[PDB]
């Protein structure tokens, strides 16, 4: 009586099902880098043409 | 790549030589010759006697 329940126990309110929240989904992207050239050396000029 | 290494290396270390053209004589040569000095024409005719 106490607990609101039958004679054998059985609860008399039915209990909630509490739906979950659920997992979410993930995503990734693309990531750069940029970069710059190396020295120039001066070309030793050759005698060809 | 070993080829192109080659190729860099003649290409940079080519030095146009200078040329330089002599002109020597046999029989002054022997007739002025430090250790054995002598006639070439008159021990060639010895010789070919």
């Amino acid at each position: 009586l106490r607990h609101n329940l039958s004679i054998d126990g059985q609860p008399l309110s039915l209990a909630i099902y509490a739906e979950p929240t659920d997992p979410k989904a993930l995503l990734t992207s693309m990531v750069q880098a940029s970069q710059g050239g190396s020295a120039v050396l001066p070309g030793t000029l050759s005698l060809y043409r | 790549l070993n080829l192109a290494e080659m190729e860099k290396v003649w290409l940079e270390r080519d030095e146009r030589a200078l040329e330089v053209t002599r002109t020597v004589s046999l029989a002054q040569f022997y007739q002025a010759l430090s250790s054995d000095n002598f006639n070439l024409t008159e021990k060639l005719t010895q010789f070919l006697r």
